[PDB]
This record gives structure tokens, C-alpha cells and sequence, in this order.
């Protein structure tokens, strides 16, 4: 299991550095993709451009949110590429062919000039001449030094960036951090209830449809309580669903703040042609 | 199980056995650790005599001393009362003297202390090799061989014989001591069954009554002290210690602290 | 066991890449077949081509669903070809006979030219001469490089494709991304309840037939409640069953959504000749 | 660990190995606290050095110990001094026996001579600085203890205040959509227990946020900006 | 089982045994760790004399100072009262001195301290090889051989003998000390049974009274202090500590905080 | 068992005993960790003097900083009230300075700290070999041999007697310092039992009232704030 997910340097000129890129960059890339998909903020951002089809929103509102989603999902690539740089295997393998024999020191110049790239390439795979073992050890501790030096700097850079956004967020945001904590509680907890009611509403709707088919519904002990407590009649139209989907930026009405699109739609501040109908106009139905 | 143990501790046989076992173990450890059998030609009997006798006396004096009733008996000594005091002293004598005899018997049966004690007192007239007309080197070699100076120069056989002889004598002493003590013990107990005025059953009840009244008197004295002290608090601070004293608070003055300074 | 399905490289010329194809392609073929069979969204598509018998539906609705069938089916072949490549045993076995002796390096020109195909093909099975050991290890690292490079590339393409389809699926979807979540919740509740009542309806119907035979039914405690609580009168007609099986693409009636053919049928928007009759018409029975 | 003995380059490795990880840990501590962001609210909205140095030292405990534990090993300092053609050989000691061992004794002596200087600075900082600030402040420790506990208890109640009120408002929004709420048994009495009448406007939230230093009036002590809000 | 342990703690014998065992362990650890037996030609008797005597004094002072009864007796000092104070001070004397005596006995039994302390005082008139007419090399070799200077030059056997003698002598000294100590203890108890005004029953009652009274006084003092402060805080914040304050709240002013600053 | 532990904690004898044990344990690890007896020819006494005094006095600052009673003493000090402060300082002092004397005794009885400190102050008059009229190499080798330089040049006899003379003087100093500290503890304990207006039992009552007074007020202060927030929230959103 762990043996398959491991680094194995191919000691070859102009070939070892490509492997270091793919065996490290691709695992970083896939971990980046997983974070983007799971985050819900990208889909309402997509839904924003989906519904308008007119570019109503300016560049500024999209500028912050576009970067907001990418940064929050970039946690996986940094916490992976840091570990690879700490190991140093990728950097020593990729930059082995670029080591200059002249810069090597702490030994007499025993390195042949016939094929310098070929000999340096095979150092990581223990295919190193004994008379050049120190040169191997010199390069082994030279490139591994650079692997960690970029590694430690990269940990510093993310920490500086994480400071810069969070510090700049409070100053530039029109709301206080305590109120935003209350607001962050609302969004992170309203969706808990909204998804919980959707399952119950669907289950009641599903039960009301199976009954029409057979004549009875086989419901569990909990499921009879749901039917009795929450009996439904119909469904919510598509435009009613479109009014609660998208990005929301603290719109206020008459001094009373609104925290989400569902709250905005609840107050009635969000809401002839027939589209995607099952059957044509009733005038055509008569014929 | 604990009650059974408390029953067994009441029995003197288990206690005498525990004491004997501890003495045997201590003797073994002491002999194996801090004996070393010195080869001092001038004074070698002193070391063995001390190591053989002095610990017995120390254990004997301890066995008498740590018993609390000894001080009471001495104070009474300092008719029927005399008989009772003598009988109590005889009863405690068994536990006082069980340990030093065990020490002496084990040391004599082991034999090393006696071998390293009376080596220079041996006789050389049996062996013509120890002529020594000078009368000086004989005691030197005689006190030298037993401890660590084997000196394999065709003399060891003689040394070996000497050791055996001493060991044999040592063994006898031990057994003799045992025998003697045993006879003494017998007649001693016989005296306790003849001079004593109480019957066989009256003595056990009387000892039980003594232990019970002593323990109950000690507990009653402690409890009376507690009642007196608590009375002093309720008089001074106006409340009973360890009770709900939310009723009144005295707040005594500076002079009141000197009042409880009398005892 | 693993040993039964283990990989044993045939170190023979023009023979190993056939085996590597069969030892990897066939297990990928089976996992592709299993994905098709277990997926329900292919049988209703087959049922769609069955009942219409006229090709009423166009190619555009079919293509978007065939992708959904193949998109979910192709996870197992991909995650199997990924691990097989990452192991590298299959690839080094297959391409060992195509290694160029001219491209061989890390050693002097001691590689025999007598039987280049025969000597190279036996490298995976360690049946190599001692004079060719460095040549053997050179191939063992060169071919494993191409194996793992394709292994990470295929993950990279797949991870990008999964991101690419989902991004376009939401963008081109007329519905919002939150109604589809509700729609997905309903279809899971409809299928969970429908299979539950189908078991109960069959059991009550079966118990009524067994009662007709013996005069009583030996029912446990739970089966007794089913007969009392859920009594049946007859079987549903065949056209009623045919009206809920098939492919459904979000038809809407009077501004109210309909989420499945069972839901559409329950609204009455779905529903002379006799088929597969046990006995002929009553007029023919008389004679 | 990895100790690159390369000449003219180990000193860069040494500095990055003790300095960068230390400041990063100083970072994680100061994200974790919420008091630093309180001053951000006040400065954006509008005698403040006493608080700024106080919060900074609260989260500075763990970056220091990593720096101290770095010099306990002592390998970081010996590399920098040894590096500073036999100079490369001096750098290549950790990776001419008398001369190489002659400097090495000086390296460890110099390395240990700096480790306790920091511990003296922390010892001076924790002791001397703490008394001078508290002595100068007219508020007593009993006043300070009531101060810290006033703020500490109020956020815990406020978060409990925010959580219950939010569930009342959110459930009202969900009921507007479907017509009912799949509230649990505990949440069943939550809506009936607290029927909300209205929401809190932006100025009400903004009035209570900020740093407060005993702006007392009418003799009634005030400890936080929320206290002066009422 | 815990109650049994507490009862054993009440009895002094287990406590003195534990103290003796701790002293033995400390002596063995110190001897193993830091002796080093230096040869300092000039000053070597002082090293062993310090290592023998000073730890005994530190143990004596630690044992005597750690008991608050000695403090109370000194404070009272700073008839019947004199006699009770003397008896009270003497009561804990045995536990105070049991540690240094155990230290001294173990050190003398080991003999290494006596060897590294009394080597320079050995006799050389008996040995003709140790003439050393220069009167200077004799003392340096005498001080230097016991430490680490083996020097197998037909001298070691001689030095071995002297070591043995000292070891033998060392043992005797230790033994003698123990004997004297025991005798002293006995005579001390005799004084405790001769100069004591209390009878066979009054001593235990008095000791129990003192211990019980100190315990109940400290507990009652703690209770009264807590009660006085519940009242002080009730006046202060308007509600009783440990109660429910849904009735009244004082909301104190700034000037009030200084009122409770008197103590 | 936990109650027994708490009762033992109430007793300062266990606190002092444990503090000494950890200082000894930490010292033995630290002496073999990064001490090395550094071999500075020029100024090596500074290293020995630093390790002999500074680690001890640092724990003094730690002891003072970790106790809040001194904070009340200095606030009032910057009569009976002053006299009580002295007793409160005296009680805190005993636990404050207990640790360094343990560290001072252990290091000095170890001997390695003072051999590597006062080696340069050793006298070569006893030794005819260390003439060195140039007065330059004599101090170089004097600071050289004790650190790690065995120097098999028939001069090793010099270093053991120097080491043994240093070791012996080191032991006498600590045992004198321990004895001096014990006498100082005795007399200060005597001053506290004489100048104190409280009796042998009244002082315990006063200390008991002090310790009981801090906890009762502190818990009531906590209740007083929590109770006020509960109304504040009631006035804020309308629930309790
Ligand atoms: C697996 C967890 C291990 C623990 C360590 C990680 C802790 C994660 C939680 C805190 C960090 C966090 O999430 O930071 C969040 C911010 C996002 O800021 P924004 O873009 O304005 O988003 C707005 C904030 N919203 C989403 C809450 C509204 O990130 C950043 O600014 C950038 C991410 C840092 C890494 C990538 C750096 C840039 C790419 C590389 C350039 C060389
Ligand atoms: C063991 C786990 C390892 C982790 C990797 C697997 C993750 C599984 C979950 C995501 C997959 C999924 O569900 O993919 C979903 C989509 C299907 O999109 P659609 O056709 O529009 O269907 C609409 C979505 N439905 C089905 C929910 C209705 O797939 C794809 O389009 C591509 C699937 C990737 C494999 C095939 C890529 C093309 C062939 C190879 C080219 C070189």
C-alpha cells in the first residue's frame, strides 16, 4: 500500500527531472482539485454566471471571491509539497544533472570530464563510484540543503500570506469581527437545518408518491413520525429555488441586516413565460 | 481473608515463625555481605566472638525494649500482684528470647563464624609438620589459613582437617544450645503452670481482659481529650467544631488567644 | 488469493506484451462491465429503446446519459490501470523487448548483439548474465520511469476531467445547484421507499396465495404486522409498471417541478388490445 | 538531522533552520488568539502600548522554547562559526586532527555562551517587566481579576447567546421555504422558548466591539465596551 | 488496607525502620557515586572525617528541626512544666537521632570511609621495609598507596595487611558504637521511667490530648476563618458565598475595594 | 488517595524535597549534555563562574516570579502591617531560595564545575617541572590539561593532585555552605518565632484566615461577574 505511493528516482540525464515534476506536481494538482470540488462557494459562484448570462456583476465582487476559493482549497498542495521538499528526494533527483562539477570541493578533482551528467545522474540510485562517494555525499548534502531551504521558506510564505489576508480582512470588511462571528455561525448552521428539512420533505414527497402506486407505504418507526408531523401538499417552483442560490454580500434593508439569500428571499426582496414544460400550452392541448 | 490474617496474628506461633524467618534471612544476608573473615593474627577471636554474640544481645534487648508492657512491669516492681507481674514478664520473655536463640542456632549451624572465630586456638601436636620451634610463625599460619590463604603447598589437607574439626564442634554447640533451650522452655512453662494461681482457662481470659481494657482505655482517653478540646472551642469561639456554625461568630479579642495557651 | 491473480512475467520475445495486455486489460474490461451492469441508469435506457420501438427520442438526450453511464462505470478501470502502472511490473515486462541497445548507457559497449530481442526480454525475470547486470538495472529504472510517468499523467488527466465535467455540468444545467441537491435527495428517497414497499407488497400478496392453499400462513411476529397493517387487493397492471420505468429529464407542469416518472405518473400525466393473455377472449372461451 | 557542510553556504542553512520555524510558530499562536483582532477593530474604527505588548508576549511562549531547544543541541551555531582553502575543511568537520578539534572546542563554547543569554532575557522579561506594568496601573489585582473574568465569561455567554438566537432566526427562514422545520427534540422547545421580536442592526454590533479601558461614569465601574453599550 | 497502613504509621517502629532503610540506601548511593578516595598527601584524614561526621550532623539537625514539638518547647522555654517539657522533647529524640546513628553504623561497617580516613595514621615501626630514614617519603607513600597507587613492587602485600587491620578495627569501632548506643537508649528510658511525674497511664493520655487538641484547634480555626469571611463577603457583594444570588447584588463602587485591603 | 496527595501538597516539605530532586536530575543530564569543560586558555573562569552562579540565581527569579504574595508586599511597601509583611516574606523566602542551594551543592560536590573554573588559579610552586620562566606556556598548558588534554608527558601526576586538591576543597565549601544555610535557617526561624506578635497557634490561625480569605473572595468574584452577564444577556436578547 505505502510502497506503491513512494518516490523512485530514475537515474538518467534529462529524464530524472521530469519524473520529479510529475511525481510531485501531479499529487499536488489532484489534491488541489479535491478541495475546489468539495467547497460549496465555487458552485454558487458558477451559478452566479449561470443565471445572469449578462455579466451584471462587476469585476470587483468576483475578484475577491475568485481568489477566496482558490486559496482555501490550496491547503492540500502546500502541506504535500512541503513534505516532499523536507524529504529532499525530488530535488536531488531533479537537479542532479545540473550540478556543476567545478563547484564541488572538499576533495581533489577526481571527477572525470567524459560524461559528467551521466555520472551525476546515477548518484541517487547508489550507482556511484567509490572514489566519488564524497562527491556523491557533497551533492547529496548540497541539493538536499536547497530542498529544505525552499521548503522552510515556503512554510514561511504561506504563514505570511495567511497573516496578510486575515489581518487585511478585518480592516477592509464593513462588519466587526464579533458580528461576523455571529454571521459565520448563521451560514454554517442555517445550511444544517436547510439540508435536514430537504431530506424530510423529499421523504414525505416520496412517500406521497409511492402510496399512489401501490396503495400503502412501508415506513420505518421514525418515518411514520415524519409523515404525521410534516404532511406536504406540493413542491416549490424552480424560480423559488433560483432565489436562494448564488453569492451574497451583506445586503441590508431599512437598517435590519440580511445574512443570506434565503433570508433575503424570506423577506420578499428577491421575488407569463413558460419554459421546459412537460406539455405545450393548454390551448394546444385541446387539439 | 483479612480477618483470618488478624486471627493468625493473634496466634503467637505465626509471629514467632515470622520473626525466625526474618532473623534467618538477615543472618544469611549479613554473613554473605559484611563478614569477610579477617585474618588478623593478633586478634582474630574477637571478630568472630563479636559477630556471634553481640547481635544476639542486640536482638534480645530489642525484643524486651519495644514491648510496651515491660516498662509497666518494671514500674510496678520499682503476693498475688507479684505473681501476676512475674507471669506477665515470663509471657513476654518467650517473644523476647525467641529471636536471639534463632540467631545463635543458625550462626552455629552455618559454622563460618565459629570457623573464623576459634581458629588460632587449634592444636598442632597432632600434625608433626607444624613444628615451629620459634613459636611465632605457627600462630601466623594458623590464623592465616582459615580465612582466604589457601597456600597449596601440601599443607591444605591439614588446614582442611582443622576446618572440619571446628565445624563439627560448632555444630554440636548449636544443637546443644537448642536442646538446652528446649529443656529450659519446657520447665519454664511448667513453672508458669504450677506457681500461677489462676487456672488454665482463667489465664487466657485474664490476658484477653487486659488487652481489651488497655485498648478501650486508650481509645476512651483519646475520645475524652477530643470532648474536652471541643468543649474549649465551644466556650471560646462560641460554636461546636465540625458543625453548622452559621449561627453566631464570637470574633475573640487579642487576650483570648492567651487563654488557650495554658495547656 | 493474490497469488492466483499475481503477475508472472513471461520473459520471452514478442510474448510478454501480449501477457501484460491480457493480465491488465482483461481485469480492466471486467471492472468496466461490472460498472455497467450494477448501474441502474443503463437498464432504463435499454427499456427506453424497448418500449418506444420507433426511436422517438433524439440522439442529444441519449448522449448526455450514455456519458453518465460510462462516466461512473469507468472509475474502476481507471483506478485499476493506475495502480498497475504505479507498480511498474506490467510495463517493464511489456516493453523490455523494445529497449534500444544503442540507447543503453552507464556501462561500456559490452551488450551483445547476437540476440538483442532474446537477451532483453529476459531482464524482468532476473535471468541476466553478470556481465550485463548494470545493463539490466539500467532498463529496470528506465522502463519503470515511463510506467510511473504514465501513471501520474493518467491521474492528472482523470482528475482534470472530473473537475472539467462537473464545472460544465453545473454551468449548462438549467436548474440551480441546490435544486439538484434536493432532486438527488428525492430520487434516493423514492428508490429506497419503492424497493421497501415492493418487498412488503410482494410478501402480503404471496401470503394471500399461501393462505388460499393451506388455509393458514406461518408468519413470524413482524410478518403478522405486515398483513394486518398493509392489506393488498390485486396486482398492478403492466401498463402502470411501464409508465414509471425509463429515462426522465426534468419535465415541468404548471410551474411546478416533477422529479421522476413515478412522480409524473402520480399526477395523472402518464396514462382495446389484449397482450399475453392466459386465455382467449370470453367469446372464444365459451366454445 | 540534515547538516549541509558545504562551505560559504552553511550559515544560510543555520539561520533558516532556527529563525524561519520560530517566527512561523509565533504566527500560529497569534492567529489562535482573538484579542489581537480586537485592536484591529478599534484601529479601523478610529495610551495603547500597554495592551499591545501584553498580547504579543502571551503567544510568544512557544516560539521562544523552540529557539532555546535549538541551541540546546548546539549544532546550529557551531556550523556558522566554523564556516567563517582550509576554511572549507573547517566547514567539513561535522561531515589535521589537532587544528580541526581546536576550533571545534571554541564552537561549542561559543554556541553555549549564547543560549543562556536568551534565557536571561526571558527571565528578565517575565520578572522585571511584569511588576512595573502592574505597579504603575492604579487598578488592583482584584480589579484586574474581575476585569479578565468579565471579558472571559462574556464571550462564552455571547457565543451561547448567538447560537440559540441564530437557530431561532434560521429556522424561521427554512419554514418560509418548505413550510416546516426538521428540528430535533431539543430544538423543538428552542423556538417556543425564545420568540424573537427583531434583529440587531449594524450599529448595535459595532457599538460593542473595540478595546475598552475603564471609561467609568456615575461611579458604576465599566469593564468592556459591551458594558458601556448598556 | 489503608487503615492498617495508617495504624502502622501511628506506631513509631515502622517509621524508624523506614528512616533507617532510607539512610542505608542514601549511604550506598553516595558511596557508589562520589567517594573517589583521594590520596592528598597533606590533607586526607580530614576528607574521610568530614564524610563520616558531617552527614551525621546534617541528619541530626534535619531530624530535630523538622519536628514542631521542639519549636514549641523552645518557645515555652524562651516544676511540673519543666518536667513535661523535658519529656515532650525527649519523646521525639529517638526518631531524631535514629537516622545519623544508622548512617554512622553503615559507614563503619563498610569501612571504606575509615580506610580513606585513618590510613595516614597507620604504624610503620613494625615494618622494617617502611623505615624511610629520610622521614619524608614515608608519609607520601603512606598517604598515596591506599587511594589508587597499587605499585606491585613487593609492597602490595604489606599494604594489604594494613588495610585488613584497619578494616578489622573499623568493624570493632562500629560494633562498639552500636552497643553504647543501645545502652544509652536503655538508660534514657530509665530516666523516662524515673524522672517522669506521670504514672503508667498519664503519659499516653497526655500525648493523645496534645495531638487531639492541636488537630481540633487547627480544624476549628480553619472553619471559623472561612465562616468569618463568608460573612465579610456577604457584607461586601451583598450575597452569601456558596449560595444563590438571584436576590440582591451590591454592585460595589471603587472606594469599597480598599476596605477589604486592611488584611 | 487523591485526598492524601492533596494533604501532602499542603505540606511544604514535599515541595522542597521534589524541587531538589528535579534540580539534581536536571543537573546530571545537563552536566553531560553541553558542558564539555570548555578549554579556553584566555578566559575560562567566566564559563565556570557563569555555570556555578547563574543557573542557581535564575531559579531564584523563577521562584519570586511564580508567587503572587510578593506582588501584594511590594505594592503595599511602595507597624503591625509592615511586620506581617516580613513574616510573609520570610515564609516565601524559604521556598524561594531552596532550589539554588541544592543546585550549588550538587555542582560543587560534583567537582567538575570548579576544576574547569579555577584551574587557571592553580599554583605551580609545589611543582619543580612547571618552572616556565617565560610565563607564557605555563598558563597555556594550565588551562589546557584539565579540559580534555591528557598530555602523556609525565606531567599527569600534576593534574590528579590538582584535581584531587580541587575536589577536596570543593566538598568542604558546600558542606560549610550547607551548614551555614542550616544555621541561617535556624536563626531566621528563631527571629520569626520571637519578633512575631502572634503566638505559636495564633500565627497558624492568621495564615489559615489568609488562605481561606483569598479563595472565598475569588470564587464570589467569579459568581458576581457571571451573574451580571446573565442579566446583561437578558437585557440584550431577552433570554436567560
Ligand atoms: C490540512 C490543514 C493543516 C494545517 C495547516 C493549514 C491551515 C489551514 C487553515 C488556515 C489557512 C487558510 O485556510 O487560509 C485561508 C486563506 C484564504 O484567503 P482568501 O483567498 O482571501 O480566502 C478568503 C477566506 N475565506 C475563504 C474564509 C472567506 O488562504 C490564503 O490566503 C492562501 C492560502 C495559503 C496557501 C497557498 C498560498 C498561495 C499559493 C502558493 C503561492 C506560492
Ligand atoms: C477509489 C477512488 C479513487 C479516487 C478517484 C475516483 C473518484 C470517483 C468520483 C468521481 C467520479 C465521478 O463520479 O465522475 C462523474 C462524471 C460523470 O459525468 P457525466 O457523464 O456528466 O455524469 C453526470 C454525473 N452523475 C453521474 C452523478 C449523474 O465522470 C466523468 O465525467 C469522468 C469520470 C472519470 C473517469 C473517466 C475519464 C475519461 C476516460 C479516461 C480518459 C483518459
Amino acid at each position: 500500500l505505502f510502497s506503491v505511493v513512494a518516490f523512485h528516482c530514475p537515474c538518467s540525464p534529462a529524464r530524472n527531472y521530469l519524473y520529479g515534476l510529475a511525481a510531485i506536481g501531479v499529487p499536488a494538482l489532484v489534491l488541489f482539485i479535491i478541495g475546489i470540488i468539495l467547497n460549496n462557494h465555487t458552485w454558487n459562484l458558477v451559478a452566479e454566471c449561470q443565471h445572469r448570462r449578462t455579466k451584471n456583476c462587476s469585476a470587483a465582487p468576483t475578484f475577491l471571491l475568485l481568489s477566496s476559493i482558490l486559496g482555501r482549497a490550496a491547503v492540500a498542495p502546500v502541506t504535500w509539497s512541503v513534505i516532499s521538499l523536507l524529504r529532499g528526494e525530488a530535488y536531488v533527483c531533479a537537479l542532479s544533472e545540473f550540478v556543476d562539477p567545478s563547484s564541488l570541493t572538499a576533495r581533489e578533482e577526481h571527477f572525470p570530464s567524459a560524461h559528467a551528467t551521466e555520472i551525476l545522474a546515477r548518484f541517487p540510485c547508489k550507482e556511484n563510484p567509490d572514489n566519488l562517494s564524497d562527491f556523491r555525499e557533497e551533492v547529496s548534502r548540497r541539493l538536499r540543503y536547497e530542498s529544505q531551504l525552499f521548503g522552510w521558506l515556503l512554510i514561511g510564505v504561506v504563514a505570511i500570506l495567511v497573516f496578510l489576508t486575515k489581518c487585511l480582512k478585518h480592516y477592509c470588511s464593513p462588519l466587526s469581527y464579533r458580528q461576523e462571528a455571529y454571521w459565520a455561525q448563521y451560514r454554517a448552521n442555517e445550511d444544517q437545518l436547510f439540508q435536514r428539512t430537504a431530506e424530510v420533505h423529499s421523504r414525505v414527497l416520496a412517500a406521497n408518491n409511492v402510496r399512489r402506486f401501490f396503495g400503502f407505504v412501508a415506513l420505518n418507526k421514525d418515518d411514520e413520525e415524519l409523515i404525521a408531523n410534516f404532511p406536504v401538499e406540493g413542491t416549490q417552483p424552480r424560480p423559488q429555488w433560483n432565489a436562494i442560490t448564488g453569492v451574497y454580500l451583506y445586503r441590508e434593508n431599512q437598517g435590519l441586516p440580511l445574512y443570506s439569500r434565503l433570508h433575503k428571499w424570506a423577506q420578499g426582496l428577491a421575488g407569463d413565460n413558460v419554459e421546459m414544460a412537460l406539455l405545450p400550452s393548454a390551448l394546444e392541448v385541446l387539439f | 481473608l483479612n480477618n483470618i490474617v488478624s486471627s493468625l496474628q493473634r496466634n503467637g506461633i505465626f509471629i514467632n515463625s515470622l520473626i525466625a524467618a526474618l532473623t534467618i534471612g538477615g543472618q544469611q544476608l549479613f554473613s554473605s555481605s559484611t563478614f569477610s573473615c579477617p585474618c588478623q593474627v593478633g586478634k582474630n577471636f574477637y571478630y568472630g566472638s563479636a559477630f556471634l554474640v553481640i547481635p544476639a544481645l542486640i536482638l534480645l534487648v530489642a525484643g524486651f525494649a519495644l514491648r510496651s508492657q515491660m516498662w509497666t512491669i518494671t514500674g510496678e516492681y520499682c503476693p498475688l500482684e507479684c505473681k501476676l507481674a512475674c507471669l506477665r514478664f515470663f509471657s513476654i520473655t518467650g517473644r523476647a528470647v525467641i529471636a536471639p536463640l534463632t540467631w545463635l542456632a543458625v550462626t552455629l549451624l552455618t559454622g563460618t563464624y565459629y570457623e573464623c572465630a576459634a581458629s588460632e586456638f587449634a592444636s598442632v601436636d597432632h600434625y608433626p609438620m607444624f613444628d615451629n620451634v620459634s613459636a611465632s610463625k605457627r600462630e601466623e599460619i594458623l590464623a592465616g589459613f582459615p580465612c582466604c590463604r589457601s597456600a597449596p603447598s601440601d599443607v591444605i589437607l591439614v588446614r582442611d582437617e582443622i576446618a572440619l574439626l571446628h565445624r563439627y564442634q560448632s555444630q554440636m554447640l548449636g544443637w546443644i544450645l537448642i536442646t538446652l533451650a528446649t529443656i529450659a522452655a519446657l520447665v519454664s512453662c511448667c513453672v508458669a503452670k504450677c506457681c500461677s494461681p489462676l487456672t488454665s482457662l482463667q489465664h487466657c481470659y485474664w490476658t484477653s481482659h487486659l488487652q481489651n481494657e488497655r485498648e478501650l482505655f486508650e481509645q476512651a482517653a483519646e475520645q475524652h481529650s477530643r470532648l474536652l478540646m471541643m468543649h474549649r472551642i465551644k466556650k471560646l469561639f462560641g460554636f461546636i467544631p465540625g458543625s453548622e456554625d452559621v449561627k453566631h461568630i464570637r470574633i475573640p479579642s487579642c487576650q483570648d488567644w492567651k487563654d488557650i495557651s495554658v495547656p
